[PDB]
């Protein structure tokens, strides 16, 4: 099973991109937008999400670090949003009992399970098509306006 | 030894006959790069006037050179004894090397080279 | 260099020292004792042959002849057996130079037969030597009788001589000073009782070596001149004159002793010289030792130079050091080791250097010290001489303890063999008659095999140049047995004669196709007729036109990938000389990656052609004559393709394949427009980089297309874009933009945020990765391609060790110039080994070193420290340390890619599988069972998970242009085509046919480490999943759990998928 460690983000906000958020640690494998929206549809009772910053990965694969970790020109924790001042305290009160499920009085499997992306054929392909083939027709436009 | 080359050097440091003494004795040693080192001494630290003493460290610079050097070392000892010391004198000196040393071939090379050099006013 | 080399010799020296109580009193008192047995032993008779046999048939001890025995119809003369009337100690031990030799070594005495019992005549058919025998089993028997029964015994021959027998006395016990003598292997090991002769009894002008003095034949071997009719018999006279002077050169070696006392120190070295060469006084090892290196010590410190001045580092007031020192540049460069057999010969004293005649000659007494030597003896020593007096001329490292192998003896191609002569005639086309019984001395087998594949691999050019595929020649007789029983009179063998054939060969011209000779004649001369050409070769002589306009005799052979041309020269000649005794070479390392071309394997010609020639059209002459703004510089190839070094040798096409994105480096002039920022540089680059594009897609070379892709290769720089060009021969070409301002503000940005102190490690980081990536790459590949001239088994010794390195999981992490420059170490220092003339034997160089090279103590110095190791104690950060003249740092490719480094991670697994891929070698052997080096042991893994490609049939195996998967008919020859995979559309489907596990861990290279380290078959760097896929390897990941986690405490910097307790 993988656990999911929810504390609170919003005692250490000063700026306000990141206010009334969520301090969360080792999300699951390949974690985006749409895994975390549906697993916060699967929660009763709660509200909207609009985006995830900060989506810098630092467990699930190999290596000494993450990919945008320095700002180069001048933990993989993550700052996940939600939809106003009303939604973020509907989340949190069906996050105090997903931690006690595991003493349910009915039984400890009803919490939910995480569904991966799997990286299929022509999927993870991409991976290939951006070293040596993307599309020729966005690297145009955006070298251009830079120098102008 | 060593010892007593330095203390028979610092008694008379103008004798090239006792630095060759010395540099042949370390090419006996087989220590060929410190005869070498000896000889740049002796042209360093001889007394400067003494052009006798400076050529024989010369001529023994390139005996030392043509018996267990190189092609290359021997032209640029050969360039440096021109700059340093009169021409016609080290070319000649080293046809009479090449001349004992048997290398017949080369010598003539430098014989033709001296008599189209020196030959305007050297009948020798 | 000379104060280093006499305190290390000094504590050589100790180490190896003896003891006083052990000399005297254990040597001592076996050799008062037992010469008091040999005076107690009583004289006989006169006696005849046939009491001689009716004695010795009843007697338990057994005569021992050499064949041939003399029969009573040929032998008319007496043997008796007189009282010893002298004692002496010959060799080390009177001299005292003795060491202590781990294996075995013996002290000789000396007992002569007294002046009554010879005849004048006796130097002529072999009469002395038998009655010499006879000497031996009475005075051996009544040995016998006097000891009791207390010490056991065995017959021997001395320094391999056949014809002088000896007896070997062994004890059997220790007592603490009593008679017996176990304990000390070296002095009381071996004590050898040898029968000789009177001094100045026969005459040695006659003992010459071109008298004759075995005479079989009576008809016609005179009116000739003098005697050459008689033929000369070198081994025989030079065995007699030897037993007959063995006083001489004992009381001359004592002399020059007490005029030079560094001769003990001097003697001490030179043998531990012969010991690690492998060398010995025996006759199948050359015959030279302790007797020969002293005497030609003691000749060269009387002489030695051509108008006989005295030798100029040999002054008797001298030390060991250039003692040494000057044996060694002596046998070096003036007559003592192939010289005295083609070049000159040398005098005692007074002594001289004379230019004629092979021998090694003393004068008054008439020997050659060399006797026992060959021309392959010659050959060996020389390249020894040579490479120790370079050993002693270089000044910058230690060289006392690595000191020479010699992988000349024991190459890769010991071609063993069965050779079966028997019967003599119809198993042997050499005639073995009695002349060529009278001429050699039992080694008849030897000097035919030596001379035959001498003959097989010389080769002679037109302008004179001696050039071969030979330069080092060795017959070592395996299953030679020296010592044998007491009930018997020759050595039977019943197994045959095995015989190695130990080459070293010339790469420079190994592998050409042809083999030269002399000039086509139009009348028969004598070497167009002779024993090294047309009847010598029989169905192989040809006639073929050359480059040069000159008609020769010309040999074709084939060139093929799983052997070697020098072997099928191997089979034939001695299938058609030696005799049809079969030969077999089944040592299989030629298996590697083989490109798929016509002629099935291309020779260094594939790699030039594609990347050479389709990199001069049309890639440079079109990127320099393109007009723009910024005019380019250089256009540097800097690939392992054009180093020398790819593991696959690339074709036209394959586009699949890893090495084949070839990378390279083009700048622009000195321009300050350049922006002071990195993405606005990298902007540049990409702007300057898509004018290029459009320009080579519109001109007339139109077939070629161009395209922008990004990297992953450089961390934190994620705007880095190529053009990777696609030739119409299918080539790939990774190219770069370097700048001046783009280094130093990678320079500034590592200088740089200060204020939160623990982002410098990183920060040096990416710096010395965007160093490795830009800056050294020039230069070393043109190190590499200036050292690709001289040494010639670069490119196939790198592939054999990357794909080692990738059947062992390792080149993901570990770059590939990292293992480039360690085959780089023991090609350009070989030490302490010879030239690798052999892609295998440098595969097994570089096993042998990566097994015994310590990364703790030692670093490594190559020609192609002090301020690291203090800070680093336990080796964490770095273990390997690379550098050379090119990079003093060491630091370079070994701690910035990021290797884990405890001893249970993946920079610690090097280690463990270089000390196990020998363990193979010296137990069981090199047969079809070294397969397991190129198999996973696949242990010692926390977790093992199998993958699978979405792959058909020899996929991904043809289109790497590497051909296993015979289920494609026809990957033999040329059924394959590249032509086809040029794409008609550059998405999918022309990347869909990559490996999908290449690249699945090089995005699994990217998060974690702060967890767990794996290596899998995928991001072995430049190699694809062609050979690791299919019965050679499986594609695998393996992953180990770092020991600094078993349990912690919950934070927020923890990086790791971890569960509460």
């Amino acid at each position: 099973v993988h656990y999911l460690y929810v504390r609170r983000h919003a005692p250490k906000i000063p700026t306000p991109t990141d206010s009334r958020s969520l301090f969360v640690t080792n999300v699951p494998v390949d974690s985006t937008e749409a895994h975390l929206r549906a697993l916060v549809t699967s929660l009763v009772g709660t509200g909207r999400f609009e985006k995830v910053t900060f989506e810098d990965e630092s467990k699930q694969e190999h290596s000494l670090e993450g990919k945008s970790i320095i700002d180069a020109a001048q933990g993989s924790t993550a700052v996940v949003l939600l939809a106003d001042e009303k939604s973020v305290e509907q989340v949190l009160k069906a996050i105090a009992k997903v931690h006690k499920t595991k003493k349910y009085p009915v039984w400890g499997g009803d919490g939910l399970p995480d569904s991966k992306m799997p990286p299929l054929g022509p999927v993870w392909l991409k991976s290939h098509n951006r070293l040596s083939f993307p599309d020729p027709s966005m690297l145009q436009a955006s070298v251009d306006a830079f120098s102008t | 030894t060593a010892s007593d080359f330095e203390r028979l050097l610092l008694g008379q440091p103008d004798s090239s006959e006792l630095w060759i003494a010395y540099m042949a004795s370390q090419m006996q040693v087989n220590d060929l790069s410190s005869a070498r080192q000896i000889a740049e001494r002796a042209l360093k630290t001889i007394n400067i006037r003494e052009e006798t003493e400076k050529l024989n460290v010369w001529i023994a610079y390139l005996n030392l050179e043509v018996a267990y050097g190189t092609d290359e070392t021997v032209q640029e000892v050969f360039k440096r004894a021109c700059t340093y010391n009169d021409d016609r004198e080290v070319h000649e000196r080293l046809a009479s090397i090449y001349i004992q040393s048997g290398k017949y071939k080369e010598a003539e090379d430098l014989f033709e080279k001296i008599v189209k050099k020196y030959g305007s006013e050297a009948p020798h | 260099r000379a104060r280093a080399f006499v305190l290390e010799t000094e504590e050589m020296l100790d180490s190896v020292d003896l003891d006083y109580s052990e000399a005297f009193d254990g040597a001592d008192a076996l050799l008062h004792r037992l010469k008091g047995s040999i005076e107690t032993i009583p004289a006989h008779d006169a006696q005849p042959l046939l009491d001689a046999a009716a004695k010795l048939e009843k007697k338990h001890k057994l005569k021992v002849p050499f064949p041939s025995p003399p029969p009573p119809q040929n032998s008319n003369y007496k043997v008796s057996f007189a009282t010893p009337a002298q004692f002496n100690v010959v060799g080390s031990y009177v001299a005292k130079t003795m060491v202590r030799t781990q294996s075995a070594h013996g002290i000789d005495m000396i007992v002569v037969l007294p002046e009554s019992i010879l005849q004048e005549k006796d130097y002529l058919d072999l009469r002395y030597f038998y009655k010499r025998a006879y000497y031996l089993a009475v005075v051996a028997a009544h040995l016998q009788k006097d000891l009791k029964g207390e010490a056991t015994l065995s017959y021997e021959y001395h320094n391999g001589n056949s014809l002088l027998p000896v007896l070997s006395v062994k004890p059997n016990g220790e007592k603490d000073e009593d008679e017996k003598k176990k304990k000390k292997g070296v002095l009381d090991y071996r004590i050898r009782i040898i029968p000789c002769a009177p001094e100045s009894f026969f005459p040695r002008q006659k003992l010459h070596l071109g008298a004759g003095l075995v005479r079989k034949h009576k008809e016609g071997e005179q009116q000739a001149n003098g005697q050459p009719a008689t033929p000369a018999t070198p081994f025989y006279n030079s065995t007699l004159v030897a037993e007959s002077s063995y006083l001489q050169y004992l009381k001359l070696l004592r002399q020059t002793e007490k005029k030079c006392a560094a001769f003990r120190n001097a003697c001490i070295l030179g043998r531990i010289w012969l010991q690690q060469r492998g060398f010995g006084s025996d006759v199948s090892k050359g015959g030279f030792g302790y007797f020969e290196w002293a005497v030609l010590l003691a000749l060269l410190l009387q002489g030695g130079p051509a108008d006989t001045k005295g030798a100029a580092p040999l002054s008797p007031s001298l030390s060991s050091t250039q003692l040494f020192k000057a044996l060694i540049q002596f046998l070096s460069v003036t007559n003592f080791a192939e010289k005295p057999c083609v070049l000159g010969q040398a005098k005692p004293d007074l002594a001289g250097f004379i230019e004629n005649g092979p021998i090694l000659w003393d004068s008054a007494r008439q020997l050659n010290i060399a006797f026992k030597m060959g021309p392959w003896s010659a050959d060996l020593l020389h390249q020894h001489a040579r490479w120790t007096r370079k050993l002693l001329a270089d000044g910058a490292v230690d060289q006392f303890q690595p000191t020479f192998i010699l992988k000349a003896d024991l190459p890769t191609h010991t071609y063993d063999l069965v050779a079966r002569m028997d019967p003599e005639k119809v198993s042997e086309a050499a005639p073995d008659k009695v002349a060529h019984e009278a001429r050699g001395r039992h080694w008849q087998v030897g000097h035919k095999v030596y001379r035959i594949l001498r003959r097989a691999l010389s080769d002679k050019n037109m302008e004179g140049g001696e050039r071969a595929r030979l330069i080092h020649l060795k017959v070592s007789p395996g299953f030679s047995s020296s010592s044998w029983s007491l009930n018997e009179k020759p050595q039977p063998q019943k197994a045959g004669t095995p015989i190695e054939i130990g080459v070293l060969f010339d790469p420079l011209n190994m592998a050409r196709t042809v083999d030269r000779g002399p000039s086509a004649g139009p009348s028969a001369e004598e070497k167009e007729t002779c024993e090294k050409f047309r009847r010598f070769w029989g169905e192989k002589s040809e006639l073929r036109r050359f480059g040069g306009d000159t008609i020769r005799e010309t040999l074709v052979w084939s060139a093929q990938t799983p052997f070697d041309l020098c072997e099928e020269i191997m089979r034939y000649i001695l299938g058609l000389h030696l005799r049809v005794g079969q030969l077999q070479d089944d040592i299989v390392f030629y298996g590697r990656s083989l490109p798929a071309l016509l002629s099935i394997k291309p020779s260094d010609t594939a790699l030039f052609n594609v990347a050479r020639k389709t990199f001069t059209s049309f890639e440079r002459d079109l990127r320099d004559l393109e007009d723009l703004p910024l005019r380019i510089r250089h256009v540097n190839p800097i690939c392992p393709e054009l180093r020398h070094s790819s593991l696959k040798t690339p074709s036209f096409g394959p586009s699949k394949s890893g090495p084949r994105p070839m990378e390279v480096v083009i700048s622009f002039e000195a321009s300050g427009k350049w922006p002071e920022s990195l993405i606005a540089i990298q902007r540049t680059k990409i702007a300057f980089l898509l004018m290029i594009g459009r320009l080579l897609e519109r001109f007339k070379p139109g077939e070629i297309r161009t395209h922008v892709g990004l990297d992953d290769a450089r961390y934190e720089t994620e705007n880095l874009a190529f053009l990777d060009v696609i030739y119409a021969s299918g080539a790939c070409f990774r190219v770069r933009i370097q700048a001046d301002l783009e280094e130093s503000l990678l320079e500034r940005q590592t200088k740089d945020k200060t204020t939160e102190q623990y982002l410098r490690q990183r920060a040096s980081t990416q710096l010395a990765s965007f160093r490795r990536t830009f800056v050294h790459l020039p230069l070393h590949t043109q190190y590499i391609t200036t050292a690709t001239t001289r040494f010639p088994a670069l490119s196939p010794t790198i592939r054999l060790v990357k794909h080692w390195f990738s059947v062992h999981k390792l080149s993901n992490h570990f770059p590939p110039e990292l293992l480039e420059l360690f085959v780089l170490h023991t090609f350009l220092a070989p030490y302490p080994w010879d030239v690798p003339s052999s892609p295998t034997t440098g595969f097994l160089r570089t096993l042998l070193f990566l097994a015994r090279w310590d990364w703790r103590t030692d670093p490594l110095i190559i020609d192609t420290l002090d301020a690291w190791r203090k800070l680093d104690p336990g080796m964490q950060h770095t273990v390997l340390f690379v550098a050379t003249a090119h990079e003093q740092s060491g630091t370079m490719w070994t701690s910035v890619d990021g290797h884990p480094r405890p001893s249970k991670v993946v920079a610690a697994r090097m280690t463990a599988l270089a000390k196990s891929a020998a363990r193979v070698i010296r137990e069981q052997g090199v047969d079809l069972d070294v397969r397991r080096l190129f198999v996973p042991s696949l242990k010692e893994y926390d977790v093992l998970l199998y993958l699978n490609t979405k792959v058909l049939k020899s996929a991904l195996r043809t289109y790497i242009t590497v051909d296993p998967a015979t289920e494609m008919n026809g990957g033999k020859g040329q059924e394959i085509k590249f032509k086809n995979l040029a794409p008609e559309t550059v998405e999918p489907p022309l990347p869909v046919a990559q490996h999908p596990v290449d690249v699945l861990l090089k995005q699994l290279s990217a998060v974690y480490d702060s967890a767990a380290g794996a290596s899998g078959t995928g991001p072995l760097v430049f190699f694809r999943s062609d050979t690791t896929a299919t019965e050679e390897g499986d594609k695998v990941i393996g992953a180990v759990w770092n020991p600094t986690l078993v349990k912690r405490k919950w934070r927020v910097n923890l990086p790791t998928s971890y569960k509460p307790v």
